[PDB]
């Protein structure tokens, strides 16, 4: 049968604002056709990382639920978005557990994230008592107690605001540019799988 | 616990130092490339925010107690934060003290000699009357330069120096050092592990011990060139007297290279300038950067980032801003790298484009440490870093293999001479005035000069050490040094004489890594991957270790070495023993003309 109703992949991808990292924003993708050849035939999109299933075979093996997190990280902590990572993003933004099904997603965003008086807008959480469980957010600012004394909400020496920001600006090294990183996570559950790619004739 | 509170204190450090420290070197740039007032106040204010935010939290640091850390990293970091540096006195005190402090500087930046019975022909230093100290050959126009700059600086900076030193003993008495000599030692501290210990004290000796056998190759330097100056000036030189003080091609004797006119060995051999080559190639300011970096990737090294040539200056801008001729390279943070240089075609600035990105790549390879770590392992490593490209990129193999210099070129013996000659006169010839000045500066802030007797003194030891005579006396109320720049604006002045010798070390280093079979000074370190990890070893360290571990991965020692200067020098050692033997070597104390 001749295919329509395409996943929003457009609304992902070509949002005009993403998240911060500390607030990875998740979307749910399901009863729709996924295909998954718009993201590879774009150069931009310079890393496409992929765990557990092949980025060739996309379109054939097909899925319940597609999770689709959106954030901004900087260059050199793109590594960090894998399965045994570790780091401040990995262990106090965004986890992924070992037996992670998905892909990962990161291109170079100066012309969008960057600016000459800083773009204050994007932050990352520095400090936690614990570190993360895969697939968890937080998004309390309550102040890090490092030390013996009680902070009582008021910042200082051993008191620390947790989220920092990542002051992005266009003259910066590679490394330290804004990257927006999609994170493609495909589930199978005892629900009939519905999100399945296009078919030939 | 208290090492862990520490390590999450440099964490939330880290990141505002950075933000804070960009947007200082950022607004430092766009002054510096771009001088106007609201660049200027816009410098003014971030500088500021910066230094208000590095002592609140130095204050804070001030609070960890050392004894109770055991990973030296932290422990070295917690120390680079722990330097107060100006701010251990009162406000009073401080304010005063940078009251003196820029009084000098627009003293020193303003000073003034006029000519006499021609009052219309007033001259500064910087344009004019640099100029005369170069290229004048008339006895009595450089003594007039010379004795009216020393007059009317001297006189205007003698009491100002009497308080700043007072009040730089009482910040650094503040700082639990002996004296403002022990501070500027206190760089040279290292305290990590066994056998890497280095004292401050324990400086001043070994430079004394560098001293003990540079005094040879200078000593038979200082008669040759008295020798042609002798035939440069008939009756006003002595054969067994020490040099007149304006007769040595700069304002205060500092770089002989000025006399290599009148000292040159071999006048009917030509120089290896190769500007015209430059100029009929087509060469441009884009392609010289381009050949350094072609050599710092055929080392090893990283190539340059694309922020690099995208931000950077390397030409006159010419569209109405006004920038600074000097050549500086810049580290931002957040991996931005930049070069500041008005770039001529020219061998000159060719050489001065290889020791900048020198800078640059020796700044770009610590990026991974910390930001209190990402420094040089001493001062004089950062400078030492850059002088061995230019080392390495003024030799014939090198010109010869980028097309520059032809290949049937011949290396006679001859102009080896006469380039040895002239790198002399630009590098031996500083060292004995760079001792004398901060043995002088080391005494004077120990008060082992008494404060009545400063120039008696002085002029004893450039007539004992730099074996340089005065002109004219001079009485207590002359501040000769003063009239120098990096003494007026309180800079250290022993980074030069280590700059001199860590460069030939990690020279011979990388010569041996490349596996040169020849004279040292022909040596290239081109198309060599082994002399670049060699060196990047060092270069990743930044100040996270002791310098002496630095030295040790470098050149396989401790210390100081100056057996690689001799050994670079060699050739024109034994030309100068050979062309001293009718001649006296050395010089007498007492004044003769
Ligand atoms: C985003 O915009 C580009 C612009 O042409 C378009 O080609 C692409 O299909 C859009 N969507 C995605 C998911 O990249
Ligand atoms: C120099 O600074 C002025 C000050 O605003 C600015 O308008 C001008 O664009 C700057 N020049 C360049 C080349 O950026
Ligand atoms: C170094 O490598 C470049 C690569 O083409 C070559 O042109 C050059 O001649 C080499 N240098 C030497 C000294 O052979």
């Amino acid at each position: 049968p001749n295919i329509t109703n395409l996943c929003p992949f457009d609304e992902v991808f070509n949002a005009t604002r993403f998240a911060s990292v500390y607030a990875w924003n998740r979307k749910r993708i399901s009863n729709c056709v996924a295909d998954y050849s718009v993201l590879y035939n774009l150069a931009p999109f310079f890393t496409f990382k992929c765990y557990g299933v092949s980025p060739t075979k996309l379109n054939d093996l097909c899925f319940t639920n597609v999770y689709a997190d959106s954030f901004v990280i900087r260059g050199d902590e793109v590594r960090q978005i894998a399965p045994g990572q570790t780091g401040n993003i990995a262990d106090y933004n965004y986890k992924l557990p070992d037996d992670f099904t998905g892909c990962v997603i990161a291109w170079n965003s100066n012309k969008l994230d960057s600016k000459v008086s800083g773009n204050y807008n994007y932050l990352y959480r520095l400090f936690r008592k614990s570190n993360l469980k895969p697939f968890e957010r937080d998004i309390s600012t309550e102040i890090y107690q490092a030390g013996n004394k009680p902070c009582n909400g008021v910042a200082g020496f051993n008191c620390y605001f947790p989220l920092r920001s990542y002051s992005f600006r266009p003259t910066y090294g590679v490394g330290h540019q804004p990257y927006r990183v999609v994170v493609l996570s495909f589930e199978l559950l005892h629900a009939p799988a519905t999100v399945c790619g296009p078919k030939k004739s | 616990l208290t090492e862990e509170n520490a390590k999450t204190f440099l964490n939330n450090f880290n990141q505002e130092a950075e933000d804070l420290s960009y947007q200082s070197s950022l607004a430092s740039w766009n002054y510096n490339t771009n001088i106007t007032e609201e660049n200027a106040q816009k410098m003014s204010e971030a500088a500021a925010k910066w230094s208000a935010f590095y002592e609140e939290q130095s204050k804070t640091a001030q609070s960890f107690s050392l004894q109770e850390i055991q990973t030296p990293i932290i422990k070295r970091q917690l120390q680079a934060l722990q330097q107060s540096g100006s701010s251990a006195l009162s406000a009073d005190k401080n304010k005063q003290l940078n009251t003196i402090l820029n009084t000098m500087s627009t003293i020193y930046s303003t000073g003034k000699v006029c000519n006499p019975k021609n009052p219309q022909e007033c001259l500064l230093l910087e344009p004019g009357l640099d100029e005369i100290m170069a290229t004048s050959t008339d006895y009595n126009s450089r003594l007039w330069a010379w004795e009216g700059w020393r007059a009317e600086v001297g006189k205007q900076l003698r009491p100002l120096y009497e308080e700043y030193v007072v009040l730089k003993n009482e910040m650094a008495r503040a700082n639990n050092y002996n004296d403002y000599g022990d501070y500027w030692r206190g760089d040279y501290e290292a305290e990590g592990a066994d056998g890497y210990n280095y004292n401050r004290n324990q400086l001043i000796e070994d430079v004394e011990r560098t001293f003990a056998e540079i005094k040879p190759l200078y000593e038979h330097l200082h008669a040759y060139v008295r020798r042609k100056l002798m035939d440069t000036y008939p009756s006003y030189i002595s054969p067994t007297g020490c040099l007149p003080a304006h007769l040595l091609g700069d304002m205060w004797g500092r770089f002989w290279t000025n006399l290599y006119p009148l000292t040159v060995p071999f006048a009917q051999k030509p120089n290896i300038d190769v500007t015209d080559a430059m100029m009929n190639q087509g060469w441009d300011a884009e392609r010289i950067f381009q050949e350094a970096e072609k050599f710092f990737v055929s080392v090893g090294l990283p190539h340059m980032t694309q922020g690099f040539w995208a931000n950077s200056m390397l030409t006159e801008p010419a569209d109405g801003r006004k920038v600074v001729c000097h050549p500086t390279a810049w580290d931002l943070g957040h991996g931005d790298f930049r070069i500041k240089m008005c770039t001529k075609v020219t061998m000159d600035n060719f050489l001065t484009a290889h020791h900048e990105m020198g800078h640059i790549q020796y700044d770009m390879a610590y990026a991974r440490q910390p930001f209190l770590l990402r420094n040089g392992a001493n001062e004089g490593f950062h400078e030492a870093v850059g002088e061995i490209m230019s080392l390495s990129a003024a030799t014939p193999k090198h010109l010869k293999s980028i097309g520059l210099l032809p290949s049937d070129f011949q290396e006679d013996s001859e102009t080896e001479i006469n380039f040895l000659l002239k790198q002399a006169l630009t590098i031996v010839g500083t060292l004995p005035f760079t001792y004398m000045l901060e043995k002088w500066r080391w005494m004077v802030f120990r008060g082992e000069i008494p404060k009545e007797q400063w120039m008696k003194k002085w002029w004893e030891m450039k007539r004992e050490i730099v074996g340089v005579v005065e002109p004219l006396p001079h009485d207590e109320t002359y501040c000769d040094p003063a009239s120098l720049f990096h003494v007026s604006n309180d800079y250290s002045f022993i980074r030069y004489y280590t700059r001199t010798i860590y460069q030939f070390q990690f020279q011979e280093a990388l010569c041996q890594a490349a596996k040169y079979n020849g004279s040292l000074h022909k040596c290239d370190i081109s198309n060599s991957t082994e002399a670049g990890q060699k060196l990047l070893k060092m270069l990743s360290l930044g100040n996270s270790e002791p310098w002496t571990k630095a030295l040790e991965n470098v050149v396989g020692a401790r210390n100081m070495d100056v057996k690689p200067l001799l050994n670079y020098f060699q050739p024109l050692f034994d030309w100068l023993k050979e062309q001293n033997r009718n001649s006296f070597v050395g010089w007498n104390t007492e004044w003769s003309p």
